[PDB]
RNA sequence: CCAGGAUGCCUAGUGGCAGCCCCACAAUAUCCAGGAAGCCCUCUCUGCGGCUUUUCAGAUUAGGUAGUCGAAAAACCUUUACCUGCUAC
RNA sequence: GGGCACCACCAGGAGUGGAGCCUGCGGCUUAAUUUGACUCAACACGGGGAAACUCACCAGGUCCAGACACAAUAAGGAUUGACAGAUUGAGAGCUCUUUCUUGAUUUUGUGGGUGGUGGUGCAUGGCCGUUCUUAGUUGGUGGAGUGAUUUGUCUGCUUAAUUGCGAUAACGAACGAGACCUUAACCUACUAAAUAGGGUUGCUGGCACUUGCCGGUUGACUCUUCUUAGAGGGACUAUCGGUUUCAAGCCGAUGGAAGUUUGAGGCAAUAACAGGUCUGUGAUGCCCUUAGACGUUCUGGGCCGCACGCGCGCUACACUGACGGAGCCAGCGAGUACAACCUUGGCCGAGAGGUCUGGGUAAUCUUGUGAAACUCCGUCGUGCUGGGGAUAGAGCAUUGUAAUUAUUGCUCUUCAACGAGGAAUUCCUAGUAAGCGCAAGUCAUCAGCUUGCGUUGAUUACGUCCCUGCCCUUUGUACACACCGC
């Protein structure tokens, strides 16, 4: 402890890295998603974003309760200073990362590709987003790769509304052939976005005008 | 890439020509024992020194006399 | 690579603070247009790149064909050209 | 035919190409001088400034890190260890001399993995570069075609832009551009501060000596202009003039901090390339290898060698200078407690550098980083000169285990080439170009490199298609792996 304060806070930046990477490796089966880390005094909550939160949680604490272990035993900290929480994910089909891991795992189990992209853009479409887009990268048959591009709706590519508006997920999946590159897109509608604008900044909305009776002769209205 | 060398000669690791109920120790009588050569002075009894002409050792501290006896 | 010998107007100059004190501009020809190193070349003092080869291979690459490169004995002073590679809910 | 661009040229500047030297890359050389990459889009690139490490190469040695499965020894030892000198580069038990330890780990096989800066980027991922930061791309109707397709997406004029205005079997749309974001500029208008700066005043130093001038002190009190950095505004080509079917716009004056898209970037479409990277990667297919390894690990080298080519670069060919003094002003940064960071201030030393001491985990201390180029007065005056500083010899320092194949610094000495560089060709349009230094990056030590920063600060356009490239259109096509074509 007691250090510069800009590298502290990269310290900490890096530590959550880990931490994210850790979750990515580990929690495959789980559907992990995202960390959120909130470090008060004494104790420090992390916070855990996963689709079957009852298998990340185990048994009543089982598994958490490991990684928080884990954890400690990685970073020096002491037992009641971590505190792990399994969470769920508000809407599945707006998050990008679940949505690779989803894919991911879908080639893994052996599905026609196109078809469950295809399929994971129809769920996209459901959960809300104004458009999609998934690439599937590699050798889909053949020995010559191929890149394959499957997509909905619209999609901002240049400019800050990126990293506003779309969620970005890129993931490697290992076969008996090769590697297939996952990467996913998804943009998200502005009003459901609530941190940042809720709309773009190129949209001009004009409000309806109001009517109103001319002359009526000049009148008035006492008190 | 290029090609090896090629000298000849190969050195493996000794098999360390194992030996068991070894011909040191003795018994005269039965009921008492007779020590041959002697025990460590600076561990406890039960290793035994290594005799050599006028240079002795022991295993368990690797290796570590000077003294004759 | 070379240099001026003299028939000559040269001309004791004109400009810019001429003043001697420097700058720049003004003196046809030249007769020779001539000499030194190098000079088409052929044998020597007898050179290192040919001659085949047989061994292989470096490879040349997406694959392949034909040539080429590298280490071992005998007279003579290019790594490129060219063929053949892929489809619906 | 029509566009566009200082990666095109004009009008100019600075140049490079010559010189020496650095450094890349060839070629040769070499045990080995590891490899990747060659038009732009290879060549100061791999963040690649290699002393070992790094490291992949060579000469040599060491080590298992041979997971797991199954049997041969299964303690009358499986295999583990092992001082002493010869051994060994060698206080490598590397072993052969040895005769002590070690206890079922192992180990001897057979299935089976594992590692590999091994291979293949023309087997892949991701990332990056490039077509292209150019202006391009798409689909929904509707029309033209049997159809592939096409129109929309265009004569013209505009714009940096498929930017718009217009003309129109097209209408309204999306992506790309724009908007956006960040930063660079303005705020005597707000919110703020002894970690930012001032004002009065206390004590206090010196002056002229009247009241006044410069100071030094975190002594008090108060302020926010500069400071920062929060919230906002502010520029919209604004007002006026022309010019243009009186459109899009453009051109000039006025005001305004700002009138080049206000400047600069960040991101940046569709489709791709057999562009690069399997030497960033526990990203990876397959092949190879796989216990005297192409694994690892030690030790000594090597990437740095030199008849010689090109490529970034630096230093100079001086008088707009050189050398001395003196004056003396920036902005980006960065910086340690488990390490050894920046390191003021004091003494020693011609220096480099040593030492003691601090201050700083940082608007607080280094640091006003009083950086250079600059400015002033003097010394040499246009001579390969005091220009120029190379190669050289010696010593003094420092970093590290190790400095010879000078690491770097300093001290004296040596004084080479080069009197502005041919054919060629690069970069550039304003706080730019060029000069000048700083700065972090890598870093134990090394800057000629790099990403930034500020300081000094111009010349000439503000156009055009002559070249070069690229873009479209119309044309022609025996091409479609698409002119490296057939
Ligand atoms: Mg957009
Ligand atoms: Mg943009
Ligand atoms: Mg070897
Ligand atoms: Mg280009
Ligand atoms: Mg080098
Ligand atoms: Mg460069
Ligand atoms: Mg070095
Ligand atoms: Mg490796
Ligand atoms: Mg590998
Ligand atoms: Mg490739
Ligand atoms: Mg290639
Ligand atoms: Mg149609
Ligand atoms: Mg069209
Ligand atoms: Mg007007
Ligand atoms: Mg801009
Ligand atoms: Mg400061
Ligand atoms: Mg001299
Ligand atoms: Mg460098
Ligand atoms: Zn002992």
């Amino acid at each position: 402890a007691i250090i510069s304060k800009k590298r502290k806070l990269v310290a900490d930046g890096v530590f959550y890295a880990e931490l994210n990477e850790f979750f990515t490796r580990e929690l495959a089966e789980e559907g992990y998603s995202g960390v959120e880390v909130r470090v008060t005094p004494t104790k420090t909550e992390i916070i855990i974003r996963a689709t079957k939160v009852q298998d990340v949680v185990g048994e009543n604490g089982r598994r958490i309760n490991e990684l928080t272990l884990l954890i400690e035993k990685r970073f020096k900290y002491k037992r009641g200073t971590i505190a792990l929480y399994a969470e769920r994910v508000h809407d599945r089909g707006l998050s990008a990362v679940a949505q690779a891991e989803s894919m991911k795992f879908k080639l893994l189990n052996g599905l026609a590709i196109r078809r469950a992209a295809y399929g994971v853009v129809r769920y996209v479409m459901e959960s809300g987003a104004k458009g999609c887009e998934v690439v599937i990268s590699g050798k889909l048959r053949a020995a010559r790769a191929k890149s394959m591009k499957f997509a909905d709706g619209f999609l901002i590519h240049s400019g800050q509304p990126v990293n506003d508006f779309i969620e970005t997920a890129t993931r490697h999946v290992l076969l008996r052939q090769g590697v297939l590159g996952i990467k996913v897109k998804i943009m998200k509608d502005p009003s459901r976005n609530t941190s940042g604008p809720k709309a773009l900044p190129d949209a001009v909305t004009i409000i309806e005008p109001k009517e109103e009776e001319p002359v009526l002769e000049p009148s008035v209205k006492d008190y | 890439k290029k090609v090896y060398t090629t000298p000849k000669k190969i050195r493996h690791k000794h098999k360390k020509v194992k030996l068991a109920v070894l011909n040191y120790y003795k018994v005269d009588d039965e009921g008492k024992v007779a020590k041959l050569r002697k025990e460590c002075p600076n561990c406890g009894p039960g290793i035994f020194l290594a005799n050599h002409g006028d240079r002795f050792y022991c295993g368990k501290c690797h290796s570590t006399f000077a003294t004759q006896k």
